[PDB]
């Protein structure tokens, strides 16, 4: 609660893994808007 | 009335108050530090008011070029022709000497997220794409944790902040390329190709990522905006000189007692920065050899110039250098400056995307020539050739990497030709 | 009636909007130097040989990719335009192999001709040159890839005209190489057309190799009978012997392409 | 070496067994939906990175698998593989030591860290230890210039190393345990080592310098 500029507060990334970012993306897919569409499926279509 | 010495910024007027990660970087901590405050009102004021305040602040690009932010962001004010519009936050941070973006994305990530919201609303964009360098894995994961909290709190996504605006923030990691800091090379790296910059006459505001109207903005440019809109714009303009306005993050590295990242008022003397924040150059200010003021692209200045220079775009342009990214790399007198500039040119040779002839061939040529200059294995009639080759690369490439490679060479040749010729003469004496 | 007015060395021309600087110069009979640009391919803008000065504009522009603006005066022969060309040609020739006597392109190169017409007459490159290993893409195209100037014409042609995405670039910087990465044949009915579009001897015809020089051949213009398209061709002969077959432009039939059977 | 032409080996060939685990396919699915329909070639870089994070490196079979999954030509995936330096087109060690050797780190004696690493590992720059535990390369700027010479082992940043701290890091690396990343000196992230010449007061609460109704 008091001023604590005598300690680091970014110790979470010490416990990150190989799949932390991609798991976060997976859990983020929940709340996104539907993507726009260019009509086709690929420029080669 | 007016200011004449633009330094000694107080804690109150510092935007990035969690710069050292000594407070909570998550949503709970960020909110108590003023973040995400009345963002609904800022969005409801409309894009015109947000852009008007960004123009009032006089804010310029914090990722190099320094183009005015309000004018650049207003290229998206046009109506929609059906295509989506995106804000693309540049988080590549590949410039040697520069580590300021890294510090926002992990200690004030909510600043970046809410700046994405405010700007994208100002440009009328549906989503933000934060392109972080792949080497910043922990910072990217911290940013995505912040994005997840912003989503779960309703600040991003459907009915963002209660404004009715729908906004998304996607992080897309790079894969080890410094050229992907360049805005169009970054765009094409988002699209899954090689990070090769595009020819400019089609501008990103017309044809950007996925061929849609986009604005590419630096992390700091985006992140200051919520404080710009929430604090007044006039308040931001009351810092630094005219044109170059506000405050900047400074990276002081090199031959310095305390290399550090600090937020200092713009137009600060380089001396005040180095002595007050960085603790001075090792051995004192007498032991100063060059200083590179704005990251590896900005040419060096000698101790004489650096004695009474101010840290802003105009003052440093007067000194034949640039402000760049405000990444000062100081060198004491125990430094082989030819070796340092050759190392920088080697970096630029390793980072050239190879697309266009001048960068691809000439930066490699200049690396070969500069490697000889370290040994002295050259004649003094090659210095003028190196200058002419650098001018042949400058202004003839697709992107500004060629320019940012030619400029360190020119800044070395301009202020340290006697050292180059002394090395060449010593080599001629040793090898008969 | 929506034509805009631009100037090429002060001479006024009326061009459709979206016309590039190169095209506006083309309609006064001035051919801007170029390597990567091909009118039938997409615009790349990488060789930088087409750089030209716009009057009152401090920075040169790529004529092949830059759309003209109203009131622009193209200075195709100003000193800044010549120096841009000389610098670009110097960079192109810095690592280029000294293969002109042994390279089949010699005498009809483009690098040679534009070095003579737009570049300097001497070298100040005092270093060792680049060398890349050869690629085998079939028995039709000999790829002496250390002659490649990375104009991407072959890649653009293969992707757009031929529809096969086999050609590409690997690496970056000075060691960026044009090829297939993997060992793979460039098989296509239109494969042999990357030989003609290649400005240099990087891509050459294997059957034609070492056999004739461009100046000694007699060029007879005729029609292909290997199919019912009737592609317009040029038959190169020398001392009473057919030497090779080249495409002959016909916008209505074959453009500037022929099939591999025709070639 | 770092050659940009592939040659088939009994280990690196199209028939080299590679496929994504179901969890990785779910992650790919989450990655693909981040881009508009008709523009899913924008996922080549992160899907390739996932292939590397699962397998450890990129055999040509992984490149072909990514190309198949995104229906992009394999050559397009080859270009991305050979352009971005974080893609291992050859196997690397368990710990990929990446020492920054460009000028701001060089001025802080990055060579005294490189020599300590080359002495402890008994290996040179650009090669792996026989136990396939450490690969050592020299990298360009890693965006940590404020911190004295730093390395990146795999995903972590170890900063302001002395020729002794990197020895300890490698010592606990060989002992299996992962070391705490960041500055190995007394400082925490990027602040001045002698003390905070900057923010040292309670930060202002929400709504401090506001105007009108924002
Ligand atoms: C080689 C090169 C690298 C760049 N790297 C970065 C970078 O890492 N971060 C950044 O913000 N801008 C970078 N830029 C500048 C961008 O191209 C662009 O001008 C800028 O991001 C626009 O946003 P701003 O006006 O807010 O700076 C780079 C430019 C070049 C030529
Ligand atoms: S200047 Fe260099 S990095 Fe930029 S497009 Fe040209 S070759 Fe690529
Ligand atoms: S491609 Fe042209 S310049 Fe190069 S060796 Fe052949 S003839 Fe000479
Ligand atoms: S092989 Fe020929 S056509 Fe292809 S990029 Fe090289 S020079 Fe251009
Ligand atoms: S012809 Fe315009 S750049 Fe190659
Ligand atoms: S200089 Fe080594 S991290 Fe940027
Ligand atoms: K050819």
């Amino acid at each position: 609660e008091p001023f604590d500029n005598s300690t680091y507060r970014n110790l979470q990334h010490h416990e990150y893994s190989t799949y932390t970012f991609l798991d976060l993306n997976v859990e983020l897919s929940k709340f996104r808007m539907p993507q726009p569409s260019s009509g086709r499926q690929s420029p080669r279509h | 009335p007016k200011k004449t010495s633009f330094g000694s910024l107080k804690d109150e007027d510092r935007i990035f108050t969690n710069l050292y990660g000594r407070h909570d970087w998550r949503l709970k901590g960020a909110q108590s530090r003023g973040d995400w405050y009345k963002t609904k009102e800022i969005l409801l004021k409309g894009p015109d008011w947000i852009l008007g305040e960004v123009k009032t602040s006089g804010l310029r690009g914090r990722g190099g070029a320094g183009f005015p932010t309000g004018l650049k962001w207003s290229f998206m004010n046009k109506p929609s022709d059906g295509r989506p519009k995106y804000l693309v936050v540049n988080a590549d941070e590949g410039e040697p000497g520069t580590c300021k973006d890294r510090e926002i994305i992990r200690h004030d990530p909510h600043k970046l997220v809410e700046g994405c919201l405010v700007g994208g609303r100002a440009m009328g964009a549906r989503a933000a794409y934060i392109y972080i360098r792949g080497e910043f894995y922990n910072e990217a994961s911290n940013l995505q944790v912040a994005i997840r909290e912003a989503y779960e709190a309703g600040l991003i996504g459907k009915n963002a902040c209660g404004s009715g605006y729908d906004f998304d923030v996607f992080v897309v990691r790079g894969a080890g390329a410094y050229i992907c800091g360049e805005e169009t090379a970054l765009i094409e790296s988002i699209e899954g190709k090689q990070g090769k910059p595009r020819l400019k006459p089609p501008f990103p505001a017309d044809v950007g990522v996925f061929g849609c109207p986009t604005t590419v903005a630096n992390v700091e440019t985006v992140a200051v905006s919520p404080t710009i809109c929430r604090r007044g714009g006039a308040w931001f303009a009351s810092f630094g000189r005219e044109r170059n306005s506000g405050t900047k993050l400074f990276n002081i590295s090199g031959h310095v007692n305390h290399p550090c990242t600090v937020e200092e008022e713009m137009s600060v003397p380089l001396k005040e920065l180095i002595e007050k924040h960085a603790g001075g150059v090792i051995g004192g200010w007498d032991n100063l050899l060059a200083v590179i003021p704005g990251g590896s692209s900005t040419p060096l200045i000698p101790k004489s110039v650096c004695e009474t220079v101010l840290m802003d775009f105009d003052a440093l342009v007067q000194a034949q250098t640039g402000l760049g990214t405000a990444a000062v790399i100081v060198m004491d007198r125990s430094t082989d400056i030819v070796k340092a500039i050759a190392r920088l040119i080697e970096f630029y040779k390793h980072e050239s995307c190879g697309q266009c002839t001048p960068c691809r061939e000439g930066v490699d040529w200049m690396n070969k020539v500069m490697a000889r200059f370290v040994k002295g294995d050259a004649r003094p009639a090659e210095i003028d050739s190196l200058w002419e080759i650098s001018k042949q690369i400058e202004g003839h490439t697709i992107c500004a990497l060629g320019d940012g490679a030619a400029w360190p060479v020119q800044g070395l040749i301009r202020h340290f030709r006697p050292e180059l010729e002394e090395r060449m003469q010593q080599f001629a004496l040793q090898h008969q | 009636s929506n034509l805009i007015e631009v100037f090429v060395d002060g001479q006024s021309v009326m061009v459709e909007p979206g016309t590039t600087v190169l095209q506006a110069c083309e309609k006064v009979g001035m051919q801007i130097p170029r390597f990567c640009y091909h009118e039938r391919l997409s615009v790349a803008g990488n060789c930088r040989m087409c750089l030209v000065e716009i009057e009152k504009a401090p920075k040169v522009v790529a004529a092949c990719a830059m759309p003209v603006m109203k009131g622009w005066n193209i200075l195709t022969n100003s000193e800044k335009s010549k120096k841009a060309r000389e610098g670009v040609m110097e960079f192109l020739l810095a690592n280029h192999p000294l293969d002109c006597p042994i390279c089949d392109q010699g005498g009809e190169c483009d690098l040679q001709d534009q070095s003579m017409m737009f570049g300097s007459d001497r070298s100040r490159f005092l270093e060792g040159k680049r060398a890349v290993e050869d690629k085998n893409i079939g028995p039709l195209v000999k790829t002496i890839m250390t002659r490649c100037i990375q104009c991407t014409r072959c890649i653009r042609f293969a992707s757009e005209i031929a529809g096969v995405d086999d050609l590409g670039t690997t690496g970056r910087g000075n060691d960026m190489q044009v090829g297939t990465y993997i060992e793979k044949m460039f098989m296509s009915e239109l494969s042999g057309n990357i030989i003609d579009i290649c400005p240099v001897g990087a891509l050459t015809s294997k059957p034609y190799a070492f056999t004739a020089r461009p100046w000694e051949t007699r060029k007879t213009e005729s029609i292909d009978v290997m199919d019912a398209v009737g592609s317009n061709i040029v038959v190169s002969t020398r001392t009473g012997e057919v030497m090779r077959i080249l495409p002959r432009m016909h916008e209505d039939i074959n453009e500037e392409w022929i099939s591999d059977k025709t070639r | 070496g770092a050659l940009f032409v592939h040659r088939d080996t009994p280990e690196n060939n199209p028939d080299t067994p590679f496929d994504f685990t179901p969890e990785n396919y779910k992650r790919i699915e989450a990655i693909v939906k981040n881009y508009p329909e008709g523009h899913k070639a924008a996922a080549v870089l992160p899907v390739l990175d996932l292939a590397q994070r699962q397998n450890g490196w990129l055999p040509i079979s992984a490149m072909n698998k990514v190309a198949e999954i995104l229906q992009v030509p394999p050559m397009r995936v080859y270009e991305v593989a050979t352009f971005y330096t974080m893609y291992n087109r050859k196997p690397v060690g368990k710990y990929h030591i990446q020492v920054c050797t460009t000028t701001p780190c060089m001025l802080r004696n990055s060579d005294s860290i490189l020599e300590a690493i080359q002495k402890k590992l008994g290996i040179k720059v650009g090669e792996t230890t026989p136990d396939k535990l450490f690969t050592l390369i020299e990298v360009e700027c890693l965006g940590a210039c404020v911190n004295a010479p730093m390395v990146q082992i795999n995903d972590n940043y170890y900063e302001d190393l002395t020729p002794k701290d990197i020895e300890e890091i490698i010592d606990e690396l060989k002992a299996g345990k992962i070391p705490k990343p960041g500055p190995r000196s007394g400082r925490f992230s990027c602040e001045p080592a002698g003390g905070l010449t900057s923010l040292t007061e309670p930060p202002k609460g929400p709504g401090f310098g506001v105007q009108a109704g924002l």
